[PDB]
């Protein structure tokens, strides 16, 4: 959850050792070759005293369909609250293994 | 001069990947290549 | 008394939901919007609670607060099948120690599911060698119809 | 001489301790909290960080 | 990750119920006679203003397997980052299971 009036910005100088409130998802394979992907989403309300939504995925997948399902999971969680849905801010990665790989992606929430 | 509580207020969208010997070392490559390796994630559900 | 807000938790409070969702991350936070904690973040907790934290019903909480929480939870998408999540707090008769929280999550009845997370508590407190005061808690059960969610927890907060 | 870290951002550890202990439990759980006791911090609440 | 100058120092009395930000491993087992291991590190940097990092590992096998590979995770976290490593501080614990056990391990990060 993204508390309400916060903002989305880009990561900030954070101090080192920080200890960082944040919701990620992360998918870890051993596999070569295989495509793994994490994604990661933020509902963002038109009414702007009610929270954001973060959603997050990871799975066996291109970092277009994981970012897909991650948006349609905040979408869903809309619904759900039956709350206005003013954009969604989505961001995913691929990896291909080569070894042992691992896509992560995260939203962190800090102060300013 | 006197600590007010409050919220968080800035929410970053982060994303990395890597390699790595073991799971961790690989989950930690993805984080630093995620721009957020030298800090201590508390997850949050 | 002030930046208490800075201090430990007073307060807990036991809730628990169940929720169908098109995925498991929304069965999840439909389980958590049914409890009523749905619009805060939850910061998953081992089981221990501050000294006389007192039990309360779930507060008014601001959205997105950071809440401290010990929690179980389980998912299911075998249709018909039943699914449980418990949460139980154990208060001490000596005021300077802890309490104790457990949770408990399966596929079987709401009422065994509090029995077990009843038992588990009790079993906290004599592996510790503590004399109990009494223990507090609630259960969840869900009948799966497609995809669902049980969900049972105790949540730290301030009064 | 309490602190919530969760509050406190601003207000970060300065001490390490490594501890490790293992125990037998009736239930998952009460292993596991039986190992933290072992530990020495099965009477906290734990914040796992990653 | 731990702040960088943080000390290691003998677990501190906690206070009871207190909130302790901490990196674990742990593993739990119900197979009779079963052996599990679980065990941390924490690799200090030369360079005074940089993080330590802490790894966790758990496994079947014993606790000198267990603190050799935590300890060579840690070695690795310091050459994927390109710092000097000062030395690292590793605990590990085994457990032989009768009919249930869990063995854990820690690096419980606190105030001084
Ligand atoms: N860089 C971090 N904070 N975390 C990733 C590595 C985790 C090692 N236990
Ligand atoms: N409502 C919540 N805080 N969590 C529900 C699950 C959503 C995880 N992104």
């Amino acid at each position: 959850i993204m508390p309400p009036e916060a903002e989305i910005v880009p990561l900030p100088k954070l101090p080192m050792g920080a200890l960082v409130p944040t919701a990620y998802g992360y998918i870890i394979s051993d596999v070569p070759g295989e495509t793994i992907s994490a994604a990661i989403s933020v509902a963002i309300p038109k009414d702007k005293s009610l929270c954001g939504l973060i959603m997050e995925y990871e799975g066996k997948c291109s970092k277009k369909e994981a970012e897909k399902t991650v948006r349609e999971m905040a979408k869903i969680g809309f619904e759900m609250r039956g709350w206005e849905l003013d954009r969604i801010e989505s961001i995913a990665v691929e990896h291909t293994v080569e070894k042992l790989g691992c896509a992560f992606a995260a939203a962190a929430l800090w102060y300013k | 001069l006197h600590a007010y509580f409050k919220l968080p207020n800035t929410v970053s969208l982060v994303a990395g990947s890597s390699e790595g010997e073991t799971p961790l070392n690989a989950f930690d490559g993805a984080l630093l290549n995620a721009g957020i390796g030298n800090v201590a994630l508390i997850r949050i559900s | 008394p002030l930046h208490a807000y800075f201090k430990l938790p007073n307060t807990v409070s036991l809730v628990a939901g169940s929720s169908e969702g098109e995925t498991p991350l929304n069965a999840f936070d439909g389980a958590l919007l049914n409890a009523g904690i749905g619009n805060v973040a939850l910061i998953r907790i081992s089981s221990i609670m501050p000294p006389e934290a007192e039990i309360v019903p779930l507060p008014k909480l601001p959205m997105g607060a950071l809440v401290p929480t010990a929690y179980g939870y389980i998912i299911s998408d075998v249709p018909g099948e039943t699914i449980s999540a418990a949460i139980s707090v154990a208060i001490p008769k000596d005021k300077s120690l802890c309490g104790l929280i457990m949770e408990y999550e399966g596929k079987c009845s709401k009422k065994e599911a509090e029995k077990t997370v009843r038992e588990m508590a009790k079993i906290g407190f004599e592996m510790r060698g503590w004399e109990l005061d009494r223990i507090e808690s609630i259960a969840v059960e869900h009948t799966v119809e497609k995809l669902g969610c049980a969900f049972a927890a105790a949540a730290l907060w301030y009064k």
